[PDB]
């Protein structure tokens, strides 16, 4: 293929569109792409190690690789403390290796390899257009994602377990053995509101629940790949569907849109998958954190937390829900579905219960709560943490904040790049993509609007 | 308030319904240009 | 009464609205 | 052309457009009387039915 | 054909005044809805308890507001995040009470505006046009969603959605800079760079078109009636306002190819639009504007001032008297 | 609320729900002569409210009319702790000592008006007539309680004026601030009555159920205008500790 | 931090994650070589 | 509320006039 | 101390090889 | 349906004697009336 | 001189309104 303008049609600034037809070189870019996914991944763990203080939390270090390990069970104990700082260390020293070779194919593809490889073999040879064969690639690849899933499952269950925040006796690190393949507690938290109190997904709040999940996703997934490899595309997805290898990247780009939206409000709420222990409180806890801090000291100094009326005429510690639930009081009642292993041994039925707020607060409880609301995920860019009319000492942001912004401003830029594609998808497939022909320019044989 | 949410239920549905058989009609034949 | 005043201001705007499209002026290509 | 007091004698003889003007009326006398009844309980005073009724 | 079919070539008909589509088959309803219960609501609303306090604030007219400081008043903060449609109210009254318009109304116009932005992918696509108006529009798309959606949920209520009002916009404002540094953040920045810098190449360009018309008119007509509808010949001379713009600042810094200089018109102020989107949508999850509060020292360990501090003391003015019933607990985490 | 959890309960509306003792129930709570029995679980759900208009004219029935309420299913006291003395003759004393017994509640009544007021039995001492040897269906505690000020003394009214905190004027007419009587914020003490009939004792568990009706004053928002009359009619439940 | 007996690499490890930047700049810089064809 | 006594005559105007300048320039085109 | 001293060594190092790698392949005629 | 131009419409025409005739009955309406508007 | 608040608009109006409905008929005239 050529390497310039006049013979492909496209300027420097859009080259990688030179790559369209050329399925060897396009395997290279892919590979080689990946291969700095993989770079990256090894050396910003490697970076973080180095930087780790491992007394100190990982959320107050600017962490965000090391609290993924974590989660998965490794290196961390009871409360999340660190007990053994190689297994980070062998993640990314595995993670870099691997790039390497990555990178060593994606270059040997990308340069010296075959241009195409239609001509060369037909099971790795493409054509956009072959409906059957990028159906294949689909089943390679779901049948890949599954099993992914299922490693996932297998580590949870057979390989050391995953880090648990809502374990009895203390968060921890704990095998799970009964995770739930109810379908009906799966595939209901599809169908849940996706506002407050119901949480679509966000609210799975369980490591049983998500390793059900991950095992019905495994499976799935490994269905449709083989559902993908032994058919071709329907009649019905035939006419509805552009055929392009553009329309396929439009579609992956909505679909990374999608998930890049919604990982980002998964880390800002979901505290189960994200254990505050690594990733530090949500906001939700964090202000709720506050409330608690301030009931378990006025009350310490005497004051009478359920009749005390604020100055609105609203309990100043304690109100109710709009359903009635016994809440904490001021702000936060915005926040009053929040669900966190701190909090909850001090919910009744009702909510908040009166007598366990008087004689069952343990003192770890406070320290928590204190510790969660100095650590709210508030901070300034240059990374000065508190309400933005503090003053230049406490250098904090939470990782939350950062993998919730980062991850929402990709999701907008991936919506952005998939209607642009599927547009000129739809465009080119059409054949006006180059603009509109003199001759036959349709509004031309159009009739008057009025 | 019941008889609200079931109207107003039913209404979305057919349009949504409406959406997307719409665009599952061959949409992409709908066009001034080619239609292979 | 100067509720009255506020919604008069408003309804014409939105009358001129449906006039500027309804009965525009067509364009014509000569 | 027409003097100002016989403008309307324009749809004497054109069936069609004399529907629209009856009609054009019709919306009118009808857009006053919602708007009249808009207007009325925008001000009423319901509170007292004895001694500050409708008619007061 | 078939009815289905004929429906189908009615809806994505070219001929129809207003093109409908797909898309528009979504977007008309909703529009009416959220347009319908906005006139409604910011006429005739009562009160709002948007601070989940009992305090309510009156936002329609008839309830002593103008059209300065009418609005539609963001449902109240003890709602939270939840859904709260009519049919989940005991009453219209208690509805009406809490802010359900406002969720109505902003619910309906989101769908919408995406609906209109699909619908003029669907139009060019029609017409045989480039797909790519609609990504324009994706600018003060992103940006309104992230004033009534995305904030709202990163700070958790949609009661910190913006209000549908003039007034209620400036007090959004306000509080935002306040809570966020909004100023200082180099996404708004670019933000302002984009609307300047849009407006400046707006005026440029059409001074400059206006500038180069070519003479088809007498002194007494309007100049504009040089020009025909679908005429074909070019209406301006682009060689002498490319002659003039490169005397007035240099030759290469001035766009003599139209097509490159109309892509820089559609792309600057639409990338600092999408800027400025994602800068309100990041501090939606307090990740604020610069802080340099106290950032110089003196020898001593003296705080020398700044500009920046004096921003941050009226911020901190701001701060302290906005919902000044509605803090508990000293910190303004919520 | 029955026998659930709070996942069960949660946005349900069970949660402002006073719990309900059973139907066979005709039982009774004997009382020694002169000790004391702590109430454990108190709790009362207004179902009713009314609020007395004032004639313009004069001297006329006033006529309680029907309000609704505005703010959500945010009105009941609960989780009261109280006791029952027994005085020498058979008296029984309903003291109230604390717990969530307090709910800020508007209503709509027709016309427009919104009506708040502190729905509360803070402080609420009541007594039954003596010869009570038995906590049964005919006992009767009528008594008063008091309405703190439906705002507090920190509130800020929509121009900073409050009563510990704030303006004492109207800054926003420089050559007029001393001028508006409400420059003066004032939280009286208001009072209210109440009466709680018993109607159901289950004597086994000591649970008492039975209906209420309270009599007390609206929101005077700081003492900017007359407080209306509320009557509260609702039903109440509570444990009382027999040992 | 990074296990004892790679602390001498320590100056290294904190350059490694920003590589991907300089090959984004490398892309630019190929194109710029080849007269940005 | 306690308006300025000028307000509807000072607004009815400021729409008015002009209304009726575009009124009679428009109507009056082609003559 | 010797810190910034290593780490500006290795980030000279490594912003020089793709530079390098262009030149080289510019200069000894390789594909480009 | 098609637009069709309808060819029943007419000019209108109000002479300057008219103008001044209408002007005058109008000033002088107001000039009666107004005392009593104001009452 | 306490007086009908409604005096001024409702004088100016019955003198503007048939006025501009003259002033558009005579200049229109002849069009
Ligand atoms: C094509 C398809 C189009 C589909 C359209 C359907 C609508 C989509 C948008 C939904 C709007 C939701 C608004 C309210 C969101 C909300 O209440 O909150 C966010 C919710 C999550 O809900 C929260 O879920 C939480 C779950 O946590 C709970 O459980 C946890 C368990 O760990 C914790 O214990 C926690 O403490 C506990 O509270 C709680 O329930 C909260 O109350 C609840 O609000 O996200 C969710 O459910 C869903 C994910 C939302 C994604 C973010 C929006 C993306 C927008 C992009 C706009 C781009 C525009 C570009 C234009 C150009
Ligand atoms: C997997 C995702 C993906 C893939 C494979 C593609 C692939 C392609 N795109 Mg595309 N795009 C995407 C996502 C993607 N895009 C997204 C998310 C957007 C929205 C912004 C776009 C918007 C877009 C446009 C407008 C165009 C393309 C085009 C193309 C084609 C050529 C582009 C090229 O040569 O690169 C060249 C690379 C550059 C010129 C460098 C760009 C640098 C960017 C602008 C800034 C990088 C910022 C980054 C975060 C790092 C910050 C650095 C900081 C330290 C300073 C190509 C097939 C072109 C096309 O349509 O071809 C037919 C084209 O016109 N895309
Ligand atoms: C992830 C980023 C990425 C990847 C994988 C690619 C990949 C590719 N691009 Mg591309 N491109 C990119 C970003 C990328 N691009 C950006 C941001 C721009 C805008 C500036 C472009 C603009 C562009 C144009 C205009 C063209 C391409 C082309 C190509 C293809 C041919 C490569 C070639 O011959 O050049 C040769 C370059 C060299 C020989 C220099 C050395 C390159 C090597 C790989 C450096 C590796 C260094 C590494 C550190 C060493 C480690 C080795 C090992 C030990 C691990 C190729 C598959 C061409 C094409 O489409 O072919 C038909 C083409 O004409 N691109
Ligand atoms: C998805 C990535 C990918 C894909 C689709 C391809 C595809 C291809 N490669 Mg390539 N390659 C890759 C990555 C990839 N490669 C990487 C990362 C490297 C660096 C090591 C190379 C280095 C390379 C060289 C030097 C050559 C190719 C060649 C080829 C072509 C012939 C393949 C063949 O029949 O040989 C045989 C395939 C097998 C015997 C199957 C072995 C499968 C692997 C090696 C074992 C591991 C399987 C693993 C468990 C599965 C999951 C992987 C895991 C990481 C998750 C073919 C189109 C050849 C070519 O182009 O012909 C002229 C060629 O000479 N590749
Ligand atoms: C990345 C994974 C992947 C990809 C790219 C595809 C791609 C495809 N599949 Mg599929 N599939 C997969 C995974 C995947 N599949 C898995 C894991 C399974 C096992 C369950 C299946 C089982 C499956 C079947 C049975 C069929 C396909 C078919 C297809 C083809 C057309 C379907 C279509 O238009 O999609 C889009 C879907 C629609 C247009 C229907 C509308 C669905 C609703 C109305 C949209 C609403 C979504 C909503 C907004 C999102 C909320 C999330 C949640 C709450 C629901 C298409 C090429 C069809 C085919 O042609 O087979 C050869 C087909 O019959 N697949
Ligand atoms: C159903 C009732 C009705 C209808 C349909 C008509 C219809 C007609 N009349 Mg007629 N008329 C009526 C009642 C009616 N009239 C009554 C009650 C009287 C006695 C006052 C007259 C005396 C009368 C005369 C002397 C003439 C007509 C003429 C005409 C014709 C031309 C109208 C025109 O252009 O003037 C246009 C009017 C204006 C441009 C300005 C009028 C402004 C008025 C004075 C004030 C408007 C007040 C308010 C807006 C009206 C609502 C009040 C409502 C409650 C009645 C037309 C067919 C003319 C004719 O015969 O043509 C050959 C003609 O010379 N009418
Ligand atoms: C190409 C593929 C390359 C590598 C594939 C992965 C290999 C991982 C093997 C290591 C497993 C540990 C063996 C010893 C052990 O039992 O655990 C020793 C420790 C601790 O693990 C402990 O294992 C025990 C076994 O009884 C118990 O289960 C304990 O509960 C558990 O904590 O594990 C480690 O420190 C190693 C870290 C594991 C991380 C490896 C995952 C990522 C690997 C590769 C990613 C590359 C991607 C390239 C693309
Ligand atoms: C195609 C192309 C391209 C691209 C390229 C790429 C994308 C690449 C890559 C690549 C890669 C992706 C790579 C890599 C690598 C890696 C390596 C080379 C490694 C290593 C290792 C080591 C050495 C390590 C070490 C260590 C250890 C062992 C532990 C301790 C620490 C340390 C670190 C010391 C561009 C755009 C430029 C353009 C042209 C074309
Ligand atoms: C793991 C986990 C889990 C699970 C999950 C699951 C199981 C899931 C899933 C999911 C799924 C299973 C999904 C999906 C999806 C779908 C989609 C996303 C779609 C679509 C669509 C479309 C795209 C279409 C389009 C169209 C139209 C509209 C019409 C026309 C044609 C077309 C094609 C264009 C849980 C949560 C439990 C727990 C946690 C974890
Ligand atoms: C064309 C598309 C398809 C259209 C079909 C969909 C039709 C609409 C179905 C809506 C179903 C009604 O939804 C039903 O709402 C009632 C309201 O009484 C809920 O009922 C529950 O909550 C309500 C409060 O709202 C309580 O008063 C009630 O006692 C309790 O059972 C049910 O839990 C739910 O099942
Ligand atoms: C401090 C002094 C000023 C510093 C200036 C720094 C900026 C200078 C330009 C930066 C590099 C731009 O790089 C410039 O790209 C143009 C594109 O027109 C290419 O221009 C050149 O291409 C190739 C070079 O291989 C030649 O055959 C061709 O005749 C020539 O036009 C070159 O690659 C280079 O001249
Ligand atoms: O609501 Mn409207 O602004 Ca968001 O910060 Mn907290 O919440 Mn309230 O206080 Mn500041
Ligand atoms: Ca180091
Ligand atoms: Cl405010
Ligand atoms: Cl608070
Ligand atoms: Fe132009």
């Amino acid at each position: 293929g050529g390497r310039d303008l006049p013979s492909t049609g496209f300027a420097w600034w859009s080259g990688n569109a030179r790559l369209i037809n050329l399925s060897g070189k396009l395997l290279g870019a892919h590979v080689a792409h990946a291969g700095l996914i993989v770079f990256w991944a090894g050396a910003m763990t490697l970076f973080e190690v180095a930087h780790f203080i491992p007394e100190k939390p990982m959320y107050e270090q600017g962490l965000i690789l090391l609290p993924h390990i974590a989660t998965l069970g490794w290196g961390v104990g009871p409360a999340g403390e660190v007990t053994d700082i190689f297994p980070f260390f062998v993640v990314g020293v595995l993670h870099l290796i691997s790039s390497a070779v990555l990178g060593l194919g994606g270059i040997y593809h990308a340069l010296r390899g075959p241009e195409v490889l239609e001509e060369y073999s037909s099971f790795f040879g493409y054509d956009w257009k072959d409906k059957n064969q990028m159906t294949n690639i689909i089943g390679y690849h779901l049948i890949l994602l599954g099993c992914g899933a299922l490693l996932l499952v297998f580590k949870a269950m057979f390989f050391g377990g995953v880090y648990d925040t809502w374990a009895p006796g203390g968060g921890d690190v704990r095998v799970i053995t009964n995770p739930t393949l109810n379908p009906a507690i799966i595939f209901g938290y599809l169908l849940k509101a996706p506002f407050g109190g119901e949480g679509w997904i966000i609210s799975v709040n369980n490591m049983e629940d998500i390793i059900g999940g991950h095992i019905w996703i495994g499976l799935i997934c490994i269905s449709g790949g083989i559902w993908h490899i032994l058919t071709k595309p329907f009649g019905w997805a035939r006419r509805a569907l552009i055929w392009s290898g553009e329309a396929y990247l439009s579609y992956s780009l909505g679909a990374l849109s999608l998930m890049g939206f919604i990982a980002s409000v998964f880390v800002w709420f979901n505290n189960t998958a994200y254990p505050s222990e690594f990733y530090g409180p949500t906001g939700m806890e964090a202000s709720q954190s506050q409330a608690f801090t301030f009931l378990v000291r006025d009350q310490r100094l005497g004051a009478n937390i359920a009749s005390a009326q604020g100055p609105t005429g609203l309990g100043k510690y304690l109100m109710r829900s709009p359903s009635g639930e016994i809440i904490f009081g001021g702000e936060t009642m915005r926040f009053w579905d929040f669900r966190g292993p701190w909090l909850e041994p001090l919910r009744g039925p009702n909510g908040l219960d009166l007598d366990k707020l008087r004689n069952d607060i343990q003192p770890w409880q406070v320290r928590r709560a204190a510790e969660y609301m100095t650590h709210a995920p508030l901070g300034s860019l240059n990374s000065v943490g508190g309400v933005i009319t503090d003053v230049n000492s406490f250098n904090y942001v939470s990782p939350r904040a950062w993998l919730a912004t980062s991850h929402f401003v990709l999701g907008f830029f991936f919506l952005v790049g998939h209607l642009w594609h599927a547009g000129r998808a739809r465009a080119a497939a059409a054949g006006f993509e180059k603009g509109i022909d003199r001759e036959t320019e349709p509004t031309l044989f159009m009739p008057d609007l009025d | 308030m019941l008889t609200l949410k079931i109207a107003v239920y039913i209404v979305v549905g057919l349009f949504i319904s409406l959406f997307i058989f719409g665009f599952l009609s061959s949409d992409p034949t709908r066009n001034p240009g080619r239609k292979d | 009464m100067e509720s009255v005043a506020y919604i008069l201001v408003l309804t014409m705007a939105l009358a001129v609205l449906f006039f500027a499209i309804a009965f525009r002026e067509p364009p014509r290509i000569e | 052309g027409l003097p100002w007091y016989r403008v309307h004698t324009v749809v004497l003889n054109d069936p069609g457009r004399l529907i629209s003007v009856h009609l054009m009326h019709t919306a009118l006398v009808a857009g006053w009387a919602g708007s009249m009844a808009l207007y009325e309980l925008a001000i009423f005073d319901s509170s007292d039915a004895v001694l500050n009724p409708m008619w007061r | 054909a078939s009815l289905w079919e004929q429906f189908c070539q009615w809806v994505t008909s070219t001929n129809n005044r207003i093109y409908v589509g797909w898309f528009g088959t979504l977007m008309i309803p909703t529009l009416l809805t959220a347009t319908t219960c906005f006139i409604i609501a910011f006429i005739a609303a009562p009160p709002v308890d948007i601070d989940g306090i009992r305090e309510p604030v009156a936002g329609s007219l008839l309830y002593g507001n103008n059209i300065i400081s009418g609005a539609v008043v963001p449902s109240s903060n003890a709602i939270g995040l939840h859904f709260y449609p009519i049919w989940e109210a005991a009453s219209l009254d208690e509805w009406l009470y809490n802010g359900g318009p406002y969720q109505l109304v902003v619910f309906h116009f989101l769908i919408g505006i995406f609906c209109y932005m699909g619908r003029q992918w669907e139009l060019s696509y029609r017409l045989g046009m480039r797909p790519w108006i609609c990504v324009a529009y994706s600018a003060p798309v992103s940006a309104a969603t992230a004033v009534f959606l995305i904030y709202p949920i990163g700070q958790g209520s949609f009661s910190d959605g913006m209000p549908l009002g003039i007034s209620g916009t400036f007090n959004f404002m306000i509080v935002f800079q306040a809570e966020h540094n909004i100023l200082m953040h180099p996404f708004h920045m670019l933000g302002v760079a984009g609307v300047f810098g849009g407006s400046l190449f707006s005026a440029m360009h059409g001074s400059l078109v206006t500038s180069s018309l070519v003479r088809e008119t007498t002194e007494v007509e309007s100049q504009n009636y040089g020009y025909k509808f679908g005429q074909e010949e070019e209406t301006y001379n682009i060689v002498a306002a490319h002659g003039y713009f490169g005397r007035l600042i240099f030759q290469y810094a001035s766009f003599n190819n139209s097509r490159s200089l109309h892509f820089f018109l559609g792309a600057w102020p639409v990338i600092g639009i999408w800027f400025t989107a994602m800068g309100v949508s990041t501090m939606a999850f307090n990740l604020n504007g610069f802080n340099f509060n106290q950032s110089i020292l003196d020898s001593q360990g003296r705080v020398i001032g700044t500009w920046a501090d004096v921003l941050n003391r009226a911020n901190i003015g701001f701060e302290v008297m906005h919902e000044r019933n509605a803090h508990n607990f000293p910190l303004d985490l919520a | 609320k029955s026998q659930l959890t709070y996942d069960d309960i949660v946005n349900t509306g069970l949660a402002n729900v006073c719990p309900e003792i059973s139907s066979f129930t005709r039982g009774t709570i004997e009382v020694e002569p002169n000790t004391k029995y702590f109430v454990s679980d108190f709790c009362m759900e207004p179902q009713e409210y009314f609020v007395k208009e004032e004639p313009v004219n004069k001297r006329q029935k006033a006529e309680y009319v029907k309000g609704k309420v505005l703010t959500r299913q945010t009105t009941s006291l609960e989780q009261i702790r109280g006791s029952i003395a027994v005085g020498a003759d058979g008296t029984l004393t309903f003291k109230e000592k604390d717990g969530i017994d307090f709910q800020p509640i508007t209503v709509l009544l027709p016309g427009g008006e919104e009506v708040p007021f502190f729905f509360t039995v803070k402080n609420f001492t009541g007594t039954t007539e003596p010869g009570f040897t038995s906590i049964n269906s005919s006992t009767d505690f009528v008594g008063d309680f008091n309405v703190p000020s439906y705002r507090g003394a920190g509130f800020l009214d929509p121009k900073a004026r409050g009563l510990y905190t704030g303006y004492d004027n109207a800054v926003a007419l420089p050559s007029a601030a001393d001028k508006f009587r409400t420059n003066k914020k004032e939280t009286p003490l208001g009072k209210g009555t109440l009466s709680l009939q018993v109607t159901q004792v289950d004597g086994s568990t000591g649970e008492i159920a039975g209906i209420f009706e309270s009599e007390q004053p609206s929101d005077t928002d700081l003492g900017a205008k007359e407080p209306l009359d509320v009557k509260v009619r609702g039903i109440f439940y509570g444990r009382v500790d027999t040992d | 931090k990074l296990p004892e007996a790679y602390q001498i690499f320590d100056p290294l490890v904190d350059v490694l994650p920003v590589i991907p930047l300089f090959f984004l700049a490398l892309a630019f810089v190929w194109q710029a070589a080849v007269g940005f064809k | 509320m306690q308006v300025n006594n000028l307000g509807f005559i000072a607004s009815i105007l400021f729409v008015l006039v002009p209304t009726v300048f575009l009124l009679i320039l428009f109507i009056q085109t082609g003559k | 101390n010797l810190e910034p001293i290593f780490q500006l060594t290795f980030l000279g190092l490594i912003v020089l090889a793709g530079p390098a790698v262009v030149f080289v392949l510019a200069f000894r005629g390789g594909d480009l | 349906m098609d637009r069709n131009s309808n060819p029943n419409r007419q000019p209108v025409e109000l002479n300057r004697t008219s103008l001044y005739l209408g002007l005058l009955l109008v000033a002088v309406l107001g000039i009666l009336f107004s005392s009593y508007f104001f009452n």
